[PDB]
């Protein structure tokens, strides 16, 4: 048989727009403070 | 020099403009355009010999070289002088660099090689088959010249490994990788091709397996 | 001090044990001498250079998928990534003195096992040596195949070259993704994981030394038990009746062969373990699966498998939510040939009717459908390893590859119903070559008839002749009949002397008198023999 | 039997890999997938360089 997912052509894609990439929540795991020393 | 270009634009009269159209254009459907390829192109497609062809077949497979070192400057810079693209490397003489192109790395080439191309040719560069009727050719009888403007410009179903994709580094790379791995002997016995089990296995039945029976029937009587 | 010293430890061998009874009965057994039933011997002994070279390939070899620069010696794969296990078959191959000759010796003797097996059961096919006392014998030694053939693609899969890192990609994990309702669970079962699943490679090395070859050892040892006790078969002949084994006993004749055809093939697999490269997996690279070949077949005795791949025409079908993929197919492909190559004398059994206890063989002439049948088997095995190297034919035979493998794809269909046809009718129009070798004679030279102009060939009866030009035509008896007066007693005597120079004439006399009164004898007793049989 | 083989058999779609979606099985996700959210995932090409970069 035929796989049924195939076989559609639309007009052909918008070009797609500039990844603006979200940042990362993976890395979040730490807040960054004003800093660390002695003082 | 322009009489250079002028013996390029002779012997470019004479082989080729029944299907170049002899303005560089493409005579459609019996030659493809050839602006552009430039001299890098040329370089490999009459300095292995294959361009200067005669039917358009399958794939235009090697031959022996139709014109000379002396010509493929003058045919090449006449190519590029029309059009423009990737040249062929040259050394300190002037004349086409063959030996300065090999590497001063080999296992990066091996993997190079052996990722970006060898699913087409095989691991030392012997032939492979490809879709309908073409095949790649075997990398044994392949000047480094001739394989770096080989993968530099991409004459038949190859990609063009571009100056960007591969930097020149990685393409002195891999001809250092395949002049060594077409030109090494095969360590430890007779090499079988290059590619292995079925010629393995052709050379265990009558090499092996036939001396087996022969042996068997020469012990053993008959009945 | 060497004989009596033999006559002293041979009593007291007996004396401690009392094995001479049941060393008699073992050492006046009678093997007969026909070539074929050499060939299964080329299986068996090669095998055992399969263990004489493996256990040496063992302790050298290091199975693993942990991810280890080079750093030895070999110079295109240096500060590559590899699995441990392509490290040190690196290291089998370039450190090791004398290490690359054994492995590819241990490559070339597992070619020669598996294809000597494939050549023993043709043997033992067309020869009929499976229907009704040896047709368990037969089922053990075709899931002796099985395991061979599993065994030996667990066996170049073992270091992870790419080449057969592709192989594991396509056979492997492939077609065991493709079985439908547990296909995903074998699959996940057999790796722990995904497909560089850290765990496979031990796990073939484990299934590899020990596991499958200590059933593999256990089926040759039950095997060739069944072929001892249960006595071998024989071709019908002149004094070979249904119930004897005519032949050379074991202890001064059988044993020395047996021996000395081991050693030929040890020779025979050493010379080429030297001379011809095998798996040059430096060639190849480590395995990663963003890489391949071109060629990419398997060992030959499964490029039937995945040449069964390369041909079967993508036929895959869609259920409610769910996918049958192509190597379902062939995963029932595999499982459908195998259930006839098992069960194959049974199935002859329903369909002729041989509910008879047969010791004779039968010559592959003498059972037309049968040989058409096997025939039928071994041209498909033909077309399916012969488009399996698809690629490399289409290579250098400058073929489309598309159109060779189309030829496959139609051969597969075709090629059985025309090898069928050739190899029935082939096997009864050699039945019929020598049906009139007996109604007729042997063929020679040609004399012309005296009076008149005649050509006759002048044949050489065979049997009793009456008083006129033709003889009393004998009957078959399953046997080679000679069709050449050459092999006959005609013209066989040249000089004696040696290759260059003779021996004196009375030599040559006493010679040649005495090799024609042993042959003489030979054939007397062993035609009197065929008379005590029947009179 | 069930011991012999109790061993071998792992669930394929227990949701091990990390994924936007959440925790999904291994067949439905390669690394082409994002992990939490539109991230760039750069199509880097392989220099076969030994090690560095
Ligand atoms: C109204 C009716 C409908 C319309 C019909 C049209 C009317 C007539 C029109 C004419 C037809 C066109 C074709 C004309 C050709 C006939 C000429 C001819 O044969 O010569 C006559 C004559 C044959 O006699 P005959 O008249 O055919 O009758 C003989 C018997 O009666 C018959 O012999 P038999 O009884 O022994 O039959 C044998 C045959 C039965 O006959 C048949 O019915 C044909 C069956 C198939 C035939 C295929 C080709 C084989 C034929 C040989 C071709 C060789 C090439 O059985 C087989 O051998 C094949 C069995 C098939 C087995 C099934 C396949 C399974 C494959 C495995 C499956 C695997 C798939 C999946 C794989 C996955 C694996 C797990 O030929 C000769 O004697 C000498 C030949 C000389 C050759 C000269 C020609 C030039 C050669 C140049 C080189
Ligand atoms: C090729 C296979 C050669 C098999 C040799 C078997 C001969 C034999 O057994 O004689 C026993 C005979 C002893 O018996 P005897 O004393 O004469 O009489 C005892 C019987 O009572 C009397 O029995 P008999 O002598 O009257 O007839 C028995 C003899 C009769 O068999 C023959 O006639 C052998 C000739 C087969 C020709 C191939 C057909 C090709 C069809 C054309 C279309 C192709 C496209 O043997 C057979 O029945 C089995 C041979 C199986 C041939 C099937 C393979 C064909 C594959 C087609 C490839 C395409 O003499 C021998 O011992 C000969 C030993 C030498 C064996 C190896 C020699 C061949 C060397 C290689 C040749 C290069 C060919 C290139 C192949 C590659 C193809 C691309
Ligand atoms: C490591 C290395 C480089 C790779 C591994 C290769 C491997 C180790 C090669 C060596 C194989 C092996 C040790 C060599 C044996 C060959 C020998 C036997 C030479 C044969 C010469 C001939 C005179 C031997 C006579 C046989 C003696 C008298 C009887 C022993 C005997 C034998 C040998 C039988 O095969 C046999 C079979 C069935 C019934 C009885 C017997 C039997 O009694
Ligand atoms: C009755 C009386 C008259 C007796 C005579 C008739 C009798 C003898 C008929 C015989 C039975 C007949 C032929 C049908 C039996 C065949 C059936 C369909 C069994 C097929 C098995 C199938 C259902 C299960 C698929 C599992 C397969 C076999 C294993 C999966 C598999 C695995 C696990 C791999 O590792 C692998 C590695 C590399 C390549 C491939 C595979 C592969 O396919
Ligand atoms: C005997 C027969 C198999 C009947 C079994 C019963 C049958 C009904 C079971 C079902 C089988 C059907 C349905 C499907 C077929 C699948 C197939 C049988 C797979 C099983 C594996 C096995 C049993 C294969 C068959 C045995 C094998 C082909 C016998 C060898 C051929 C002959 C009789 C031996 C002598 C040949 C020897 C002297 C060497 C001669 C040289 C010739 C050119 C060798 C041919 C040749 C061969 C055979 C290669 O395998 C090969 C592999 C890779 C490269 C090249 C070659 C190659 O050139
Ligand atoms: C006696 C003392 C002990 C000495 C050791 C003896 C053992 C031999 C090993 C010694 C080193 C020799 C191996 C050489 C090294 C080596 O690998 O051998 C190549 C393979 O080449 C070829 O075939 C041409 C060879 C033709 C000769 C005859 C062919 C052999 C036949 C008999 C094999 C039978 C097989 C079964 C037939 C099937 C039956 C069909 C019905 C030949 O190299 P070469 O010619 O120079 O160039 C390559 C290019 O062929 C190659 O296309 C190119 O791609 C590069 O590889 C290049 O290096
Ligand atoms: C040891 C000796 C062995 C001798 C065997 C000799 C072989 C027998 C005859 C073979 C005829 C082959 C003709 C093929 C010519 C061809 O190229 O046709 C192609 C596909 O045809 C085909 O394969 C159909 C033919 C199939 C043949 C039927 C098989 C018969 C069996 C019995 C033979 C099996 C023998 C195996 C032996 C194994 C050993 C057994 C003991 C079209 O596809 P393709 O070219 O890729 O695409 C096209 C673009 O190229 C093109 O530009 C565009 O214009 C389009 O056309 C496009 O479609
Ligand atoms: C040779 C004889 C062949 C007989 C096959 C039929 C016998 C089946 C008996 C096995 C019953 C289940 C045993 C216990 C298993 C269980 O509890 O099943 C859980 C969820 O499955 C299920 O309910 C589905 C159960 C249905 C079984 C489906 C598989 C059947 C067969 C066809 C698979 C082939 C196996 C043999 C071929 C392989 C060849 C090998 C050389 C796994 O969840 P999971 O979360 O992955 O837990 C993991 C721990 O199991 C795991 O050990 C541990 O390693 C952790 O990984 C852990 O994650
Ligand atoms: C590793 C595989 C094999 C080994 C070690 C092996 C070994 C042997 C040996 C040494 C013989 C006696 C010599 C001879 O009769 O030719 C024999 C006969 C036999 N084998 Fe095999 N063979 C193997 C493959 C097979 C296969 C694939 C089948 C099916 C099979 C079934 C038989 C049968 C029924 C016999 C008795 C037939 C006869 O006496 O000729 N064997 N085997
Ligand atoms: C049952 C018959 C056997 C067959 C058909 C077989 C087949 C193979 C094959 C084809 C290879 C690949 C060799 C290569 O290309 O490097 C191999 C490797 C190996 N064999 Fe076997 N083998 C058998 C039995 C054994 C046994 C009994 C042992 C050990 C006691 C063994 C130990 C090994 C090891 C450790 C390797 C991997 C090392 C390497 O491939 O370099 N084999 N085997």
């Amino acid at each position: 048989c035929s796989p049924p997912g195939e076989t559609a052509s639309s007009e052909p894609g918008t070009t797609p727009a500039i990844w603006t990439g979200s940042p990362s929540p993976a890395a979040p795991s730490g807040e960054d403070h004003g800093g660390g020393h002695g003082a | 020099q322009s009489a250079l270009l002028r013996t390029g634009k002779q012997l470019f009269e004479t082989s080729c403009v029944s299907c170049h159209g002899a303005n560089l254009q493409g005579v459609p459907d019996r030659g493809p355009s050839l602006i552009g390829t430039g001299e890098a192109a040329v370089y490999f497609q009459v300095s292995t010999g294959r361009m200067p062809a005669m039917r358009g077949e399958a794939q235009a497979p090697s031959k022996p070289p139709h014109f000379d070192e002396s010509q493929i400057d003058a045919l090449g810079a006449y190519v590029q002088a029309n059009g423009g693209g990737p040249t062929v490397p040259r050394d300190d003489h002037g004349a086409v660099a063959q030996e300065s192109l090999i590497g001063g790395d080999v296992a990066r080439g091996g993997d190079l090689f052996r990722l970006n191309c060898a699913s087409c040719h095989n691991f030392t560069g012997k032939g492979g088959a490809l879709s309908s009727g073409k095949y790649a050719p075997d990398l044994g009888d392949a000047n480094p010249a001739q394989i770096y403007t080989a993968m530099l410009t991409g004459p038949q179903n190859m990609p063009k490994f571009s100056d960007r994709q591969l930097t020149p580094d990685e393409k002195r790379d891999i001809v250092a990788y395949v002049r060594e791995s077409a030109e090494t002997p095969s360590y430890g016995g007779y090499g079988l091709g290059g590619f292995g089990p079925a010629p393995e296995g052709m050379a265990m039945w009558i090499i092996g397996m036939v001396a087996a029976i022969g042996v068997a029937m020469w012990i053993g009587s008959r009945a | 001090d060497f004989a009596k010293l033999a006559a002293a430890q041979g009593d007291a061998i007996d004396s401690r044990y009392h094995p001479s009874a049941a060393v008699r009965r073992q050492l006046n057994k009678v093997f007969p001498t026909h070539w074929s039933f050499l060939l299964g011997e080329i299986a068996l002994y090669s095998f055992i250079i399969l263990l004489l070279t493996g256990v040496w390939l063992t302790l050298f070899f290091d199975p693993s998928m942990a991810h280890v620069t080079y750093d030895g010696v070999y110079q295109p794969l240096r500060g590559v990534q590899m699995s441990r296990a392509y490290e040190t078959a690196l290291d089998i191959s370039f450190e090791v003195r004398g290490g690359l000759f054994v492995r590819q010796v241990h490559h070339w003797a597992a070619l020669m096992f598996a294809a000597s097996i494939m050549v023993h059961l043709a043997r033992i096919f067309f020869t009929g040596a499976f229907r009704r006392p040896r047709e368990a014998n037969w089922v053990i030694g075709s899931l002796l195949l099985i395991l061979a053939m599993f065994e030996g693609f667990f066996g170049y899969s073992l270091p992870d070259d790419l080449l057969s890192g592709t192989g594991i990609r396509a056979a492997l994990s492939g077609i065991t993704m493709g079985i439908p309702v547990i296909g995903t669970w074998m699959h996940w079962a057999l790796f722990g994981g995904d497909f560089p699943g850290e765990i496979l490679i031990p796990r073939l090395y484990a299934l590899h030394i020990l596991l499958i070859p200590g059933i593999i050892l256990a089926l040759i040892g039950a095997h060739l038990a069944l072929v001892w006790f249960q006595k071998h078969t024989q071709f019908p002949g002149p004094g070979r009746t249904e119930t004897n084994v005519v032949g050379v006993r074991v202890m001064p004749v059988f044993a020395v062969k047996s021996g000395a055809f081991f050693a030929m093939i040890t020779g025979v697999l050493g010379l080429m373990g030297g001379l011809l490269t095998i798996n040059p997996i430096w060639n190849l690279g480590p395995y990663k699966p963003s890489q391949v070949s071109a060629g990419s077949q398997p060992d030959f005795y499964m490029m039937w498998t995945d040449g069964l791949i390369r041909l079967w025409p993508a036929w895959e079908f869609y259920p409610f939510g769910h996918t049958i993929p192509q190597g379902v197919w062939v995963a029932v492909g595999m499982g459908l040939v195998f259930a006839l190559l098992i069960a194959y004398p049974f199935i002859e059994k329903k369909v002729t009717g041989d509910d008879a206890h047969h010791n004779l063989l039968q010559r592959p002439r003498d059972v037309p459908v049968r040989t058409a049948i096997g025939s039928m088997a071994i041209a498909l095995y033909l077309l399916l390893t012969f488009a399996c190297m698809n690629d490399i034919i289409a290579l250098k035979f400058h073929i489309s590859l598309n159109a060779t493998t189309w030829i496959g794809r139609i051969g597969m269909v075709v090629l059985p119903a025309i090898v069928y046809f050739v190899a029935y009718r082939w096997a009864i129009s050699l039945q019929r070559s020598d049906r009139e070798v007996l109604e007729h004679g042997v063929e020679t030279g040609i004399i012309k008839r005296l009076p008149h102009g005649a050509y006759v060939e002048l044949h050489q009866p065979l049997g009793p002749v009456d008083e006129h030009g033709h003889p009393i035509p004998l009957e078959y008896a399953g046997a080679p009949l000679p069709k050449r007066m050459n092999k006959l007693g005609s013209g066989g005597a040249p000089g004696t002397g040696s290759f260059l120079f003779p021996d004196p004439a009375v030599e040559h006399e006493a010679l040649t008198e005495a090799a024609h009164a042993s042959e003489h004898k030979s054939l007397t007793a062993l035609k009197e023999h065929q008379d005590r049989i029947h009179g | 039997l069930v011991a012999f083989i109790g061993g071998l058999i792992k669930n394929p779609w227990k949701p091990v890999v990390p994924t936007a979606e959440g925790k999904k099985a291994v067949l439905w996700t390669s690394g082409w997938t994002p992990r939490f959210k539109g991230e760039t995932i750069y199509l880097a090409r392989a220099t076969g360089r030994p090690g560095e970069s």
